[PDB]
């Protein structure tokens, strides 16, 4: 199970080997120039994409972590299904498809609703 | 009981190698490509610790050597050419008074603006880049038939201004700071830097110009003694200091060749004509060749004579010292200094000789053409350092003979990369303590 | 004590100056392009270096720190020493060499032995 | 409220938009080389830029934080001002340049005598 490993296996299981693919996203003097850039576009790209992962991730309160689990209450309308038809019976690959359409909405109820509240507690608590 | 503790920021290291930078504060060296220098550079003592060192498997010097032939190539690509420098060039003897035929005042063919009408052109040639084919003389330029030849431009200095190799970040320099370091084993005394000394590209032959000295006494270091094919290094303690001229007062002429390029020739002669010359002491010299003589026979034990003897065949560039003063190629003979035999104001005069189309770097089909300087050259340098080699042969522990040693350009570097490691960190580390997690 | 400063002192001291070490991680126009190359090559190897630490402490758990400590039982047979005989009289140089055969098998016996296994129990707690 | 935003309002209120702004610190062949290297001197500088503030942010311990506090008791002679006088009528571009050359003073009143103080209690914690 190397790269995308259990990419059939149900959602349920799957994600117990989520460490094993976060390793993993990061005299000719003028052609020996062209063939240059053409690595450091490259190298300089995955730097980028695993930088932008992990901002997220921080904005969201989840810094340093791979599972974590957040404080905004999951709508009904954003899927009919129950809470097993998900895990034990659907793949992450098919998953990702049904709930595309409604990514944004969720990464706003997120942060703005979830971490500056509770940011904003923890100076009371302080001053107290 | 025990439970493994991670460490991050561990001062431990590993040997490695890597491409180092240029730093210093319209030459061809440093002004071009290099970053400003450290105004501060720092020098940590590290207690307790022990490398060891080996100055010959270090890949400093050859990765240098690599990045210095490619300067060289790299600024010379707009410096016009001389494709059509080559004619048959009828050509007589300069008749000046002259204290002496090697200088000859030639004659030839030459493109005007317009591209159809001749134009018989003249100017001097030295004696080496002249040659017979078969009345009069039909002479032929030297290295047409074999490479092709540029004119180094007249606008760009060459002057040696001192390199500072600094490392960048996850890399550190050490620096072996005591003495008595026959470049390997071991190293009391170790620090770090941030960057190497000055070094200053200075591309001799058979003797070391310019160095820096040693400690205490004549430092002689070789891969290994007792085999011929290597070469050995003397490091003084003690400068020999050099003195070449020339009463030279030449003139520069120049003949426009095609719409937009120009080459520079030597015009006449202004004054008379003597040869170069360069002197040296004969009384630090004769007691300098004492102390690399008790050196000497140290290694090869006692009783044994030891002799010094010119260079016994090969290129005019392994066989007599090459300076650059000024912007001139000097090619002087050494045969006086190493004329000795040692058992148990008066100077010497070296000859020198003059060339205008030189190949630095011993390459197939390459060449350069030195453009003349106006006025009398006058030049001063000290001498650090003699490379020798030993001849083979039969077994008489009576007498051993050292000839001078040259055909490389990477020992005028290993003589000063010898001081320098550089060492890769290594930033995590485990070990067991007395601290557990509480979930 | 600047640069690799104590690498002589014991193991014990050596370690009061983790933070001054971390900071260190991280017309002629055809000359002027092979020599800015040449810079990229060695600003870009930085900061991979740094980021594939970073990452390896983020999957141990011990994210956001220098020093950490685990939850994995140290062996006998890995090093028949005592407490104080590594700590006050050994140097992290030799220490090095000594465990250098046994890094792997210590780094699997981390992430695989200890995170998961906690991990894996934070959601039981939430389902509670 | 783009890039800087709040840039006029005053430092009390200027601080709920924090994330807004952290999320933005991230045959003619030799001509097609020169225009090439132009913009990875600059990509790779930005990368550079977050990595060498989050590390100072790691060293004092609010790693994966945006607003944080410490244990460094504020001196009186920093500024002589209220409580209020600067938070609800200042705002940070005047506040910048009036503790500009007291800046490193308070940087090694952190990490030196905030985290190094506590990172040893702890261990003495995990050995009782
Ligand atoms: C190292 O030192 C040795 C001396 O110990 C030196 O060997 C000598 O080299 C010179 C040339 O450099 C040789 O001299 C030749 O001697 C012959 C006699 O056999 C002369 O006829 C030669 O005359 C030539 O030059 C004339 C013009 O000057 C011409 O008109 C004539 O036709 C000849 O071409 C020439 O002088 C000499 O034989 C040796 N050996 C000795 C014992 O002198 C050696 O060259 C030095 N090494 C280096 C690299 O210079
Ligand atoms: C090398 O030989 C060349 C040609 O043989 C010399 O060039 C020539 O030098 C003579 C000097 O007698 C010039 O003659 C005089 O020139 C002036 C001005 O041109 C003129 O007014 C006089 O009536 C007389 O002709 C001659 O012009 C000049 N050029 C040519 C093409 O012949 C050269 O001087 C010699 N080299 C050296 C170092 O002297
Ligand atoms: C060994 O090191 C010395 C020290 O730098 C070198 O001496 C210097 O050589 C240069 C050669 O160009 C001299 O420059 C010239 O100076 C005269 C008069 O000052 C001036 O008319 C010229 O335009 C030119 O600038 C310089 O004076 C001289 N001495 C110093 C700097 O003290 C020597 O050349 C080195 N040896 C070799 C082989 O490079
Ligand atoms: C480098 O210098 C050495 C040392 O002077 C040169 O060796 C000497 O060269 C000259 C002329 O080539 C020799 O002079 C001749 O000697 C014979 C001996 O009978 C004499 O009959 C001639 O009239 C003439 O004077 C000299 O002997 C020779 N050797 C010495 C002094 O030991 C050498 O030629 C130079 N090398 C180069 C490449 O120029
Ligand atoms: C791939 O799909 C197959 C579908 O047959 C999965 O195998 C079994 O599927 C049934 C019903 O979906 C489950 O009740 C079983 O537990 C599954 N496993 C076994 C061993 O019978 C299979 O799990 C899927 N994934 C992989 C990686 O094979
Ligand atoms: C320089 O150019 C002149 C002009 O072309 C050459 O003079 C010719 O020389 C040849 C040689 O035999 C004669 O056959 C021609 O009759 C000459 N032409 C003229 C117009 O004089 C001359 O040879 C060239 N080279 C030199 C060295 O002077
Ligand atoms: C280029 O021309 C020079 C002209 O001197 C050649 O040098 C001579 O070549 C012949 C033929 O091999 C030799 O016998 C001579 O000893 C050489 N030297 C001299 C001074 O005449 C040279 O060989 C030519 N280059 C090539 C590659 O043939
Ligand atoms: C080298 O030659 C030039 C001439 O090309 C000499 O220049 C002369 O210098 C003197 C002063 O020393 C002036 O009075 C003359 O007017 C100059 N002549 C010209 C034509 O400009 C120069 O002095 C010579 N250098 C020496 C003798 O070493
Ligand atoms: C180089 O060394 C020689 C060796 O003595 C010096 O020699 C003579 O010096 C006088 C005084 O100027 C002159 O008249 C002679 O013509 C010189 N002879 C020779 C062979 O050079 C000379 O002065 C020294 N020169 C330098 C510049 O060092
Ligand atoms: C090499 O050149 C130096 C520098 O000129 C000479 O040293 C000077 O020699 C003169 C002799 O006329 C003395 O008066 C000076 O005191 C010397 N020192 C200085 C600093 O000028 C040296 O003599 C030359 N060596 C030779 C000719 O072999
Ligand atoms: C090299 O060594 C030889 C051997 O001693 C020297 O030859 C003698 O030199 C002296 C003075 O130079 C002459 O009086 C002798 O006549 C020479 N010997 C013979 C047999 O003629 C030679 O001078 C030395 N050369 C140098 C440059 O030191
Ligand atoms: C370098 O090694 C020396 C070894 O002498 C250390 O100095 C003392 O070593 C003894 C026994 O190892 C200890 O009991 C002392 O406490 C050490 N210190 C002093 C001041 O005497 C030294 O600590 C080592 N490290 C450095 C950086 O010097
Ligand atoms: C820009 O400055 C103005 C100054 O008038 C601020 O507007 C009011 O300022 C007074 C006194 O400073 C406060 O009591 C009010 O609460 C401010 N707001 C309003 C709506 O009256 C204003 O807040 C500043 N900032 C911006 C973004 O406009
Ligand atoms: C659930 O989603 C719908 C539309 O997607 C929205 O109108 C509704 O307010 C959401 N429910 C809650 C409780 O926010
Ligand atoms: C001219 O020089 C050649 C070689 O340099 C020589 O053979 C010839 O004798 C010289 N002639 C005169 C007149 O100087
Ligand atoms: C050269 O050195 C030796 C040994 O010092 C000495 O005997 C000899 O006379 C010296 N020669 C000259 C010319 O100084
Ligand atoms: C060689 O000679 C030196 C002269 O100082 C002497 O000290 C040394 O012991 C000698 N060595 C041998 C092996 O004879
Ligand atoms: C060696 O030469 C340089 C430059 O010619 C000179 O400045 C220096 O004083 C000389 N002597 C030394 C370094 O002993
Ligand atoms: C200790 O290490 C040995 C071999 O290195 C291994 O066989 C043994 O199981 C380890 N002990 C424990 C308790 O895991
Ligand atoms: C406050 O600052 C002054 C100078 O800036 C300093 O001398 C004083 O010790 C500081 N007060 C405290 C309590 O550290």
């Amino acid at each position: 199970l190397g790269f995308l490993g259990a990419a059939g296996s149900t959602m349920g299981a799957a994600s117990m080997t989520l460490t094993v693919q976060a390793r993993n996203l990061l005299q000719h003097l003028l052609k020996l120039t062209v063939w240059g850039i053409k690595q450091l576009q490259a190298r300089v790209l995955a730097v980028e994409r695993y930088l932008r992962d992990q901002q997220l991730l921080g904005i969201w309160g989840c810094s340093g972590k791979l599972i974590c689990c957040t404080n905004v209450p999951w709508n009904s309308s954003w899927s009919n299904r129950n809470l097993s038809e998900i895990w034990d019976n659907m793949t992450w690959l098919q998953w990702d498809k049904e709930i595309s359409n409604y990514t944004q909405i969720i990464y706003g109820l997120l942060e703005e609703s979830q971490n500056q509240q509770e940011k904003n507690e923890q100076d009371l608590l302080a001053l107290d | 009981n025990l439970w493994v503790t991670v460490y991050y920021g561990v001062p431990v290291w590993k040997d490695a190698e890597t491409t180092l930078f240029c730093a210093s504060d319209h030459n061809i060296w440093a002004t071009h490509a290099c970053v400003p220098t450290d105004p501060n550079p720092q020098e940590i003592h590290l207690e307790n610790v022990t490398e060891e060192f080996n100055m010959w498997k270090n890949n400093m010097v050859e990765q240098m050597h690599t990045d210095i032939i490619s300067l060289w190539d790299q600024s010379l690509k707009p410096c016009v050419k001389l494709t059509p420098l080559c004619v048959t060039l009828q050509c007589t003897n300069v008749t000046n008074a002259i204290t002496d035929g090697e200088l000859k005042n030639c004659s030839f063919n030459m493109t005007t603006e317009l591209r159809d009408k001749k134009q018989k052109v003249y100017s001097l040639f030295y004696r080496l880049d002249v040659v017979q084919i078969n009345s009069n003389k039909e002479y032929r330029l030297i290295n047409c038939n074999t490479s092709a030849i540029t004119q180094v431009c007249p606008k760009l200095s060459f002057e040696p201004i001192p390199i500072h190799y600094c490392a960048p970040a996850g890399f550190a320099i050490l620096k072996c700071k005591d003495k008595k370091f026959n470049g390997t084993g071991p190293c009391p005394s170790v620090s770090t830097v941030q960057c190497t000394h000055g070094i200053k590209p200075v591309l001799s032959t058979q003797l070391l110009l310019n160095g820096s000295l040693a400690e205490e006494e004549v430092m002689i270091r070789s891969e290994n003694i007792t085999n011929n094919a290597k070469n050995i290094l003397v490091q003084f303690n003690t400068p020999v200091q050099i003195n070449c001229t020339r009463p030279n007062n030449n003139t520069r002429k120049s003949i426009r060749i095609g719409p937009g390029q120009a080459f520079y020739a030597t015009g006449d002669i202004i004054g008379d004509i003597r040869q170069a010359h360069c002197n040296v002491s004969k009384a630090t010299w004769n007691e300098t060749l004492g102390k690399v003589v008790k050196q000497l026979r140290k290694h090869f034990g006692n009783n044994t004579i030891i002799r010094f003897a010119n260079s016994s065949g090969g290129d005019l560039e392994v066989t007599t010292h090459s300076f650059n003063c000024g912007g001139e190629f000097f090619y002087c003979n050494t045969s006086g200094l190493f004329n000795s035999t040692w058992i148990s104001n008066d100077s010497i005069t070296l000859p020198c000789r003059i060339k205008q189309i030189i190949n630095m770097w011993q390459r197939i089909g390459q060449a350069m053409y030195a453009p003349p300087i106006q006025g009398v050259i006058r030049c001063v340098s000290n001498i650090t350092g003699l490379i020798l080699t030993r001849d083979g042969g039969s077994t008489n522990s009576t007498t051993e003979t050292f000839r001078p040693g040259g055909g490389d350009m990477r020992d005028n570097w290993r003589s000063e990369l010898y001081k320098y490691k550089v060492v890769k960190i290594e930033p995590l580390g485990v070990a067991p303590t007395r601290c557990k997690r509480r979930v």
